[PDB]
RNA sequence: GUGGGAGAGGGUGGUGGAAUUCCCGGAGUAGCGGUGAAAUGCGCAGAUACCGGGAGGAACGCCGAUGGCGAAGGCAGCCACCUGGUCCACCCGUGACGCUGAGGCGCGAAAGCGUGGGGAGCAAACCGGAUUAGAUACCCGGGUAGUCCACGCCCUAAACGAUGCGCGCUAGGUCUCUGGGUCUCCUGGGGGCCGAAGCUAACGCGUUAAGCGCGCCGCCUGGGGAGUACGGCCGCAAGGC
C-alpha cells in the first residue's frame, strides 16, 4: 500500500477529472465530473469538479493515502474549485505544480482553435 | 583556415579505457581534416537542463581550433559518427561583446 | 536518368530505357562469368510449372559475393562497374589487393578507385560490409544476410535498402523494403549504402517486344479462356468474373492471405507490411 | 529587478556560462522580455541568439512545469 | 568568399598605372571575377533566383562600363575582352 | 486618419487592461491592426509596472 | 578602391526540444468525448485520466514587436558551408561611364497539374449527428485528394500603400531600427506617428507627397453585355494572355 503520494488533475473545458497515483506514478483511484451524478454540461462546471476531486480523496484515503503532490494539467473552470477541495479534503497537499502541456508551435490545431 | 571551436558531449558512464580510447578517435580524426587545435577547455562531466541520450549527466569536451573552410561539416559527421558520441556541435569563433 | 525516345515509330513514342552512366567497363570477367542454363519455367519433370516464361536474349551468369566475410580485413578497390543481365541492380568489379576478384552488387554512390573493406573493423561507407551489430542504428543499408553466415537475402534489387531501427538482445530491428519489422540477428552481415539504378523503375518498356526479349511471353487472362481452362472461363459474349476473383488453380485471388500460419520464423516478425 | 544592472560586465556571445545565462529566463524557462532583462534591441538578438545555442548544448533548460 | 589578395592580385594586373583602383578594365575585371565566381555557384545551385538576380545586376553593369570603354578607346577595349576571354 | 480613435481607443483599451496586478495578456480584438495596438498597449503599461515597482 | 555593420535575404547539408497521433508494457475502472443544449462516435473485447519505452511527420513556443531583410511574391529553432543585396566611414581611383525602358528574359503567394517519394496533425469532396419549414450550410464525430520533399509545369490574386521608376527644391515636433562622430547632442540610411507652406471633390496627403518641377514608361475615356465571343499565342489539363 501508499500514504505518501500524488494526484493529478486534468482540467478542461468540458469536463475535470482527476487521478490519484502512487509516487511512482501509476494510479491508485480516479475520479471525474462524469463519475458522480453529472451528465453533459454539468461536469464542465466548479461546482463538479470539488466532488470529482474529493471523491477521488476520499477513495484514497480507503487505501491509506495521505500526502499527494498535486500536479495540474489543463485550463477548466472546475480548475479551480478542484485544488482547492484537494487541500480542504483532508491530504497532506504536500506541494501544487502546472503541467500543463503546451506545443513549441507543433502540429496545426483544429479549426476551432484557429 | 578559420577559427572553430568544436563542442563535443559524450557518454557519462564510459571506461577511462573507453574515454580515451573516444577522445584518440576524436583527436584522431581532426589531424586528418586538417584542423589544427588551438586550445582546449575540457570540463569533464559536468551534469545538465535534460536527458540527452536519456542520460542527466553528460560528458563535454570542448577545442578552439583552425581548418579550412569547406572541411568542416564532414569533420562533425565523423564525429558522430560514434555510438558514444553524443552532441557534436561546431561554431565558427566571433570576437566577444559585452554588457555594462 | 532514363534516356527517352523520339517518336519515329509508334513504340520509340512512350519506350524509355536507362543511362547506363554509372558503367565503366562493357565485357564482363571472364573468369567469373558461367553459363546460365535457360529452363523456360520447366522443372525437372518437363512440365511448365511457370507460366508465360521462356525465349529471352541469352545471358552468362556472373557469380556474385553474397558472403563478404569470406575475405574478412583484406582491403579492395573498385575495378569496374557493369551491367548485370541477370539482376536489377549493377555490379561492382573489386580488385582485391590479394590479387582474387569478385563481383558485388553495387551500391549507389561507389565510384571507381574506391577502397572498401568487410568486417567489425571496417570504417562505416558506402560498400562495406560489417556484421549488422557493428552498425550505427539509424543507417541505411544494404544486401542483408538473414541468418548468420547463410548468405546476404534482404534487399538486394535495384534501389532497394533496409535501415536499422534499433537493436534488443542478440538480434538488430530491421526495416525491410518492403516496410516490414523484423528482427534480425546481429550477427549478420550487412553492406552499408542502398543499391543503386534506383531509376529502374522508371522504364517504360514501350513494346510487346521489349517485355519478350526479357524472356516474358503473352499472359493471358482467365476471362478469355473456357471453363475447362480457367474460374473465369467462358460465358456467352464477354462477362463479369461471377464468384469471387480466382486463380487457374481455384484459389481466391483478392485479399487471401496465403503465408503459412504457424511459420517458426514468426516471433522474429515484428510487424507486417506496410499499406 | 532588470537582471544587466543585478549582474556585472559580462559578454554574451559566451554561451557556455550557465550560471551567467540562467538569470535571464524566468522560472519555467522562458527567455525574458526585454522590460525584464533591461537589455537593448541589439543585445537582446546576441542574447537569445546565444541561449539557444546552449539550450541545445544541454546547459539551458528548455522548459520546466510551474511551481506553487 | 574572394580574399583581399586575389582580389588586389587582379586589380594590379589590369590597372591601367601603379596606383589605380577604379578604371573601367579594373571595375570590369572584378566585376568578371564576381560574375564568374556566381556563375559556377548557379550551375550548382540552380535554386538560387535571388542571387541569380544580382548576376543580372553584375553583367548589366559590366556590359555599360565595355560599352562605354569601346566608344572612348577600341583597342583597349578589344584588348580586355580577348585578355579577359569574353563576349561570346 | 479618422479611424486613429479606434487604434486609440483600443491601444487604451489595453494600456488601462496592462496596468493591473493582475492583467490578462489574453484579451484582444479580433480585427488585425486593432491588435496591434491593445497587446502592444497591454505591453507598455505591463513593462511600468516592471519600471518604478 | 580601402576599411567596418546590421538583418526571418537566397541555396545545400546536418541537427534540438516541446507537443499531437499510433504501437508495446505497467497501473487502474465506469465512463470518455462533445455542444447553447445534445447526438452520432469511443468504452467492461478495459477506453478517458497517469506512468515508462518506441515509431513517425509536420510546425518551430519564450526571444517577438507597429521590430528586421528582400524588387515583388515573400522570409523565423540552432549549426556550418556556398551566395545576393544594402548601409557607414576615408575622399584614394575612374571621368558623365547617366536616367527610363516598347518587345525580350528571369522571378512570381495559394490553389491546381505530371512523375516518384511521404503522410502525424489538419482538411475541399464524401459519410454520419444535430439545428431547421427544409439545411445539399453555420456546430459535432468521422474522412480522401491536398497540405510536406525532389524534379517539371501552371503564371493567377484585395500580387494593395488599391500610390511606376530616377533626380532636384520646399517648417518642424516626436520614437524606433541601424551605422559614424569632438557622444547631452551632432550627423548618414531605413521604419512609423502629428503636422508649415502647398495639394485635394471631399476624405485625406504632406522630406517615405497625393507639394513644386523635369525625363521616361505603363494604363483611363459612361454602366451592363464581359474579361464574354471570334481569331491568335501559350498550357498535359485546369485555364492564361
Ligand atoms: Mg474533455
Ligand atoms: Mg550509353
Ligand atoms: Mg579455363
Ligand atoms: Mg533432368
Ligand atoms: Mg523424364
Ligand atoms: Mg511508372
Ligand atoms: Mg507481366
Ligand atoms: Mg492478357
Ligand atoms: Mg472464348
Ligand atoms: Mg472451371
Ligand atoms: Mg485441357
Ligand atoms: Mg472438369
Ligand atoms: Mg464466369
Ligand atoms: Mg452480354
Ligand atoms: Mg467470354
Ligand atoms: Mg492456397
Ligand atoms: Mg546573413
Ligand atoms: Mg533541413
Ligand atoms: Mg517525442
Ligand atoms: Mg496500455
Ligand atoms: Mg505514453
Ligand atoms: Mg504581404
Ligand atoms: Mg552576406
Ligand atoms: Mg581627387
Ligand atoms: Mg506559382
Ligand atoms: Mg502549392
Ligand atoms: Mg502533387
Ligand atoms: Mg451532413
Ligand atoms: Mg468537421
Ligand atoms: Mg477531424
Ligand atoms: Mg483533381
Ligand atoms: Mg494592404
Ligand atoms: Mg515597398
Ligand atoms: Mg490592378
Ligand atoms: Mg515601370
Ligand atoms: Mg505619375
Ligand atoms: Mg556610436
Ligand atoms: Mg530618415
Ligand atoms: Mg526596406
Ligand atoms: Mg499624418
Ligand atoms: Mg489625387
Ligand atoms: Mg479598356
Ligand atoms: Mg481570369
Ligand atoms: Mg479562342
Amino acid at each position: 500500500q501508499v500514504a505518501s503520494g500524488r494526484a493529478y488533475i486534468h482540467a478542461s473545458y468540458n469536463n475535470t477529472i482527476v487521478t490519484i497515483t502512487d509516487p511512482d506514478g501509476n494510479p491508485i483511484t480516479w475520479s471525474s465530473g462524469g463519475v458522480i451524478g453529472y451528465k453533459g454540461s454539468r461536469k464542465g462546471t466548479p461546482y463538479a469538479a470539488q466532488l470529482a476531486a474529493l471523491d477521488a480523496a476520499k477513495k484514497a484515503m480507503a487505501y491509506g493515502m495521505q500526502s499527494v503532490d498535486v500536479i495540474v494539467r489543463g485550463t477548466g473552470a472546475g480548475r479551480e474549485q478542484a485544488i482547492r477541495a484537494l487541500q480542504a479534503s483532508g491530504l497532506q497537499v504536500k506541494s501544487i505544480v502546472d503541467d500543463t502541456p503546451v506545443p513549441h508551435n507543433g502540429c496545426r490545431p483544429k479549426k476551432k482553435f484557429r | 583556415m578559420r577559427r572553430y571551436e568544436v563542442n563535443i558531449v559524450l557518454n557519462p558512464n564510459l571506461d577511462q579505457s573507453q574515454l580515451a580510447l573516444e577522445k584518440e578517435i576524436i583527436q584522431r580524426a581532426l589531424e586528418n581534416y586538417g584542423a589544427r587545435v588551438e586550445k582546449v577547455e575540457e570540463l569533464g562531466l559536468r551534469r545538465l537542463a535534460y536527458p540527452i541520450a536519456k542520460d542527466p549527466q553528460g560528458y563535454f569536451l570542448w577545442y578552439q581550433v583552425e581548418m579550412p573552410e569547406d572541411r568542416v561539416n564532414d569533420l562533425a559527421r565523423e564525429l558522430r559518427i560514434r555510438d558514444n558520441v553524443r552532441r557534436v556541435m561546431v561554431v565558427k569563433s566571433q570576437e566577444p561583446f559585452l554588457a555594462n | 536518368a532514363v534516356k527517352k525516345f523520339k517518336p519515329y515509330t509508334p513504340s520509340r513514342r512512350f519506350m524509355t530505357v536507362a543511362d547506363f552512366s554509372e558503367i565503366t567497363k562493357t565485357e564482363p570477367e571472364k573468369s567469373l562469368v558461367k553459363p546460365l542454363k535457360k529452363t523456360g519455367g520447366r522443372n525437372n519433370q518437363g512440365r511448365i510449372t511457370v507460366r508465360f516464361r521462356g525465349g529471352g536474349h541469352k545471358r552468362l551468369y556472373r557469380i556474385i559475393d553474397f558472403k563478404r566475410w569470406d575475405k574478412v580485413g583484406i582491403p579492395a578497390k573498385v575495378a569496374a562497374i557493369e551491367y548485370d543481365p541477370n539482376r536489377s541492380a549493377r555490379i561492382a568489379l573489386l580488385h582485391y589487393v590479394d590479387g582474387e576478384k569478385r563481383y558485388i552488387i553495387a551500391p549507389d554512390g561507389l565510384q571507381v578507385g574506391q577502397q572498401v573493406v568487410a568486417g567489425p573493423d571496417a570504417p562505416i561507407q558506402v560498400g562495406n560490409a560489417l556484421p549488422l551489430r557493428f552498425i550505427p542504428v539509424g543507417t541505411v543499408v544494404h544486401a542483408v544476410e538473414l541468418e548468420p553466415k547463410k548468405g546476404a537475402k534482404l534487399a538486394r534489387a535495384a534501389g532497394t535498402s533496409a535501415q536499422i531501427q534499433g537493436r534488443e538482445g542478440d538480434y538488430v530491428i530491421l526495416r525491410l523494403p518492403s516496410g516490414e519489422l523484423r528482427k534480425v540477428h546481429g550477427e549478420c552481415y550487412a553492406t552499408v549504402g542502398a543499391v543503386g539504378n534506383a531509376d529502374h523503375k522508371n522504364i517504360v518498356l514501350g513494346k510487346a517486344g521489349r517485355s519478350r526479349w526479357l524472356g516474358r511471353r503473352p499472359h493471358v487472362r482467365g476471362a478469355a479462356m473456357n471453363p475447362v481452362d480457367h474460374p473465369h472461363g467462358g460465358g456467352e459474349g464477354r462477362a463479369p468474373r461471377g464468384r469471387p476473383p480466382a486463380s487457374p488453380w481455384g484459389w481466391q485471388t483478392k485479399g487471401l492471405k496465403t503465408r503459412k500460419r504457424r511459420k517458426p520464423s514468426s516471433r522474429f516478425i515484428i510487424a507486417r507490411r506496410k499499406k | 529587478a532588470k537582471v544587466k544592472a543585478t549582474l556585472g560586465e559580462f559578454d554574451l556571445r559566451d554561451y557556455r556560462n550557465v550560471e551567467v545565462l540562467k538569470r535571464f529566463l524566468s522560472e519555467t524557462g522562458k527567455i525574458l522580455p526585454r522590460r525584464r532583462t533591461g537589455l537593448s534591441a541589439k543585445e537582446q538578438r546576441i542574447l537569445a541568439k546565444t541561449i539557444k545555442r546552449a539550450r541545445i548544448l544541454g546547459l539551458l533548460p528548455f522548459t520546466e512545469k510551474l511551481v506553487r | 568568399p574572394i580574399t583581399k589578395e586575389e582580389k588586389q592580385k587582379v586589380i594590379q594586373e589590369f590597372a591601367r598605372f601603379p596606383g589605380d583602383t577604379g578604371s573601367t578594365e579594373v571595375q570590369v575585371a572584378l566585376l568578371t571575377l564576381r560574375i564568374n565566381r556566381l556563375s559556377e555557384h548557379l550551375k550548382v545551385h540552380k535554386k538560387d533566383h535571388h542571387s541569380h538576380r544580382g548576376l543580372l545586376m553584375m553583367v548589366g553593369q559590366r556590359r555599360r562600363l565595355l560599352r562605354y570603354l569601346q566608344r572612348e578607346d577600341p583597342e583597349r577595349y578589344r584588348a580586355l575582352i580577348e585578355k579577359l576571354g569574353i563576349r561570346g | 486618419r479618422q479611424k486613429r480613435d479606434r487604434l486609440e481607443r483600443a491601444h487604451q483599451r489595453g494600456y488601462q487592461a496592462g496596468i493591473a496586478g493582475r492583467s490578462k495578456e489574453m484579451c484582444p480584438y479580433q480585427t488585425l491592426n486593432q491588435r496591434s495596438q491593445w497587446l502592444g498597449g497591454w505591453r507598455e503599461a505591463m513593462a511600468d509596472r516592471v519600471v518604478m515597482a
